RNA sequence: CGGAAGGGCACCACCAGGAGUGGAGCCUGCGGCUUAAUUUGACUCAACACGGGAAACCUCACCCGGCCCGGACACGGACAGGAUUGACAGAUUGAUAGCUCUUUCUCGAUUCCGUGGGUGGUGGUGCAUGGCCGUUCUUAGUUGGUGGAGCGAUUUGUCUGGUUAAUUCCGAUAACGAACGAGACUCUGGCAUGCUAACUAGUUACGCGACCCCGGUCGGCGUAACUUCUUAGAGGGACAAGUGGCGUUCAGCCACCCGAGAUUGAGCAAUAACAGGUCUGUGAUGCCCUUAGAUGUCCGGGGCUGCACGCGCGCUACACUGACUGGCUCAGCGUGUGCCUACCCUACGCCGGCAGGCGCGGGUAACCCGUUGAACCCCAUUCGUGAUGGGGAUCGGGGAUUGCAAUUAUUCCCCAUGAACGAGGAAUUCCCAGUAAGUGCGGGUCAUAAGCUUGCGUUGAUUAAGUCCCUGCCCUUUGUACACA
């Protein structure tokens, strides 16, 4: 039955366990902190979270 | 989409107690926080909810990952003869 | 997309009329009864009936299932 | 009898207006107050390559994140020093206070 | 633009040098071959350890199969005498996918059938675009207004000279007054025995304890001062300020005293551009393609690691300035128990050669790991110029951990195997003071995880204070039949 398989693959792990917290996306994800967003989304998002560029 | 009645009722139910409605983009998450009380996916849906913005019930706005729902008065009209509520029976929106 | 055989033929319904004569005992004398077993189900207690066939009985809610 | 507030924030000068003006007030409010104790600042630093494609010149950003925070202790009964808590705030610090 | 001239500049140029690289093994990216697929973008600087791209699954876009609709909404149909959900057997399947097949049950207007339309897409188009980045271009360059010279395109201002890192200033002056860039600016480094303060940082005293022979040691225990060490705030500090030359005695340059510093390192970065890259960051996105036998999406397996060759970034080395084995003794950045979300950092006790395991504890952190007992270096053994105890590729057998799953060996261990490699041709990269180079430690990636990158320390030089020879850059003059130059 479809209803009890389509959810039933483990990804409790992996790089297909975690998305862009903005995009939806798999790759570039900074989980440093617990941004959980990915490299460009944290360039578009750096300044208005507070992450100030002084160096 | 297929759905009981009563999960479709349960989801009405709430858009009405709250004339909004917030739903994470996921097809695939067990079931809603809030509506923890009914076996409601939010699989068991948002696309719905879409029906009622392309019916023009609820106008839909999406932020991040997450779908902002909100009713009309076109909408109110409709679900509260839908779920065949009287017009004693209204939202907060109605009310002070 | 090339293929191999004509598609997988999807499962049909046998339109019956009156799906419910296989089951009551219909008669001039004042009597009802019923053709098929009852459910042993907890959440349907008396309500519906199984599936008997030749070698096993399968009611439908509860997917119950009682051999032989 | 023993109350100590942490106050975190990132900008210092928001910070320590808070930390200056609730310390002239335990002043005047005839306490024992020790003043502001600086703890190490934190400074959150995340190196990202400016490209969002992976063309042209190996680019960097070096992000920082520079977080302050002071110890305030309080020889005082509770409601005495009450005041300060939810007065003299601005929206940048968070408070983090205790008593055991 | 000049294999034209003049004036300057830059270790992405050169000299003097240093380490190298190109030579070998392996890692990793690219091309090529092969393949069901070996997904794809990018090709001088400005593609090639790049896409944060260390892919077992997922990722994943590629391939071979099998599910699902997750086709909104509208109209017309059928439809409670049932539109249609879901299913245990048994076949069938890869499979406990009712996916189908045979059999019947269940569920109840949520549906389904068509017709319009819509949705989704890591499909295409970066030669339609936005945003972002890179590059021209790390050099000093750029532009109005009003006035002047030209019919005009244009030019002047924006400059002969001196000077500067600088279109930086003095000065000159058909220009005058301005604007950006430069500079100023913010962070960072160095300095304060003066201020603020410290039971989550200590120092010094004093009391007690322990060991030695009144004193010495103690990160052994504890409290009266203080903030030197530490933390991080407020200020101070340095300006070519002082002296002596050089200088239109201007702008400024050189040397020296006094002193922490007489040029710390970055960030930001103009106008104009480029068919540069990105549609594979995006619910940024036009158009086109596709949309139920799907280019949606899911599951299972495989590929992205495939191997005659070529290239690039790297790591290990070729040993005695070393290797092995004991002993000794010093860091600085950090990170750490997660909305989803399972996965943290670990002290210490015991079993085990070892990776590991079994128990109790601390820490959401200047509090616990931790005084981060890091490596290199330093002292003592064994070696002895031998492809050797250099080197550790390749390969065999076994043992643990993570994981749903490791085979094409995830990673780590143990034993054994012991290859090339004797300092690398033409050529060629980066760099001048805490610099190169050696050396380890963090972070990112991370379930398992560094030959990469970004930071941090530790040890610490040779040579240079110059030039336009090479490669380029700036300004002026000059020539031009070039102008997508
Ligand atoms: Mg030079
Ligand atoms: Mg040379
Ligand atoms: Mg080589
Ligand atoms: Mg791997
Ligand atoms: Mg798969
Ligand atoms: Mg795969
Ligand atoms: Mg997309
Ligand atoms: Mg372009
Ligand atoms: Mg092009
Ligand atoms: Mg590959
Ligand atoms: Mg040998
Ligand atoms: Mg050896
Ligand atoms: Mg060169
Ligand atoms: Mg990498
Ligand atoms: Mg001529
Ligand atoms: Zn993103």
């Amino acid at each position: 039955g479809h209803q009890q398989l389509y959810w039933s693959h483990p990804r409790k792990f992996g790089q297909g366990s975690r998305s862009c917290r903005v995009c939806s996306n798999r790759h570039g994800l900074i989980r440093k902190y617990g941004l959980n967003m990915c490299r460009q989304c944290f360039r578009q998002y750096a300044k208005d979270i507070g992450f100030i560029k002084l160096d | 989409m297929l759905m009981p009645k009563k999960n479709r009722i349960a989801i009405y139910e709430l858009l009405f107690k709250e004339g909004v409605m917030v739903a994470k983009k996921d097809v695939h998450m067990p079931k809603h926080p809030e509506l923890a009380d009914k076996n409601v996916p939010n699989l068991h849906v948002m696309k719905a909810m879409q029906s009622l913005k392309s019916r023009g019930y609820v106008k839909e706005q999406f932020a991040w990952r997450h779908f902002y729902w909100y009713l009309t008065n076109e909408g109110i009209q409709y679900l509260r003869d839908y779920l065949h509520l009287p017009p004693e029976i209204v939202p907060a929106t109605l009310r002070r | 997309k090339s293929y191999t055989t004509p598609k997988k033929n999807k499962h049909k319904r046998k339109k019956v009329k009156l799906a419910v004569l296989k089951y009551y005992k219909v008669d001039e004398n004042g009597k009802i009864s019923r053709l098929r077993r009852e459910c042993p189900s907890d959440e349907c207690g008396a309500g519906v009936f199984m599936a008997s066939h030749f070698d096993r009985h399968y009611c439908g809610k509860c997917c119950l299932t009682y051999c032989f | 009898h023993r109350i100590r507030i942490t106050l975190t924030s990132r900008n210092v000068k928001s910070l320590e207006k808070v930390c200056a003006d609730l310390i002239r007030g335990a002043k005047e409010k005839n306490l024992k107050v020790k003043g502001p104790v600086r703890m190490p600042t934190k400074t959150l630093r995340i190196t990202t390559r400016k490209t969002p494609c992976g063309e042209g010149s190996k680019t960097w950003d070096r992000f920082q994140m520079r977080i302050h925070k002071r110890l305030i202790d309080l020889h005082s009964p509770s409601e005495i020093v009450k005041q300060i808590t939810s007065i003299s705030i601005e929206p940048g610090v968070e408070v983090e206070v205790t008593i055991a």
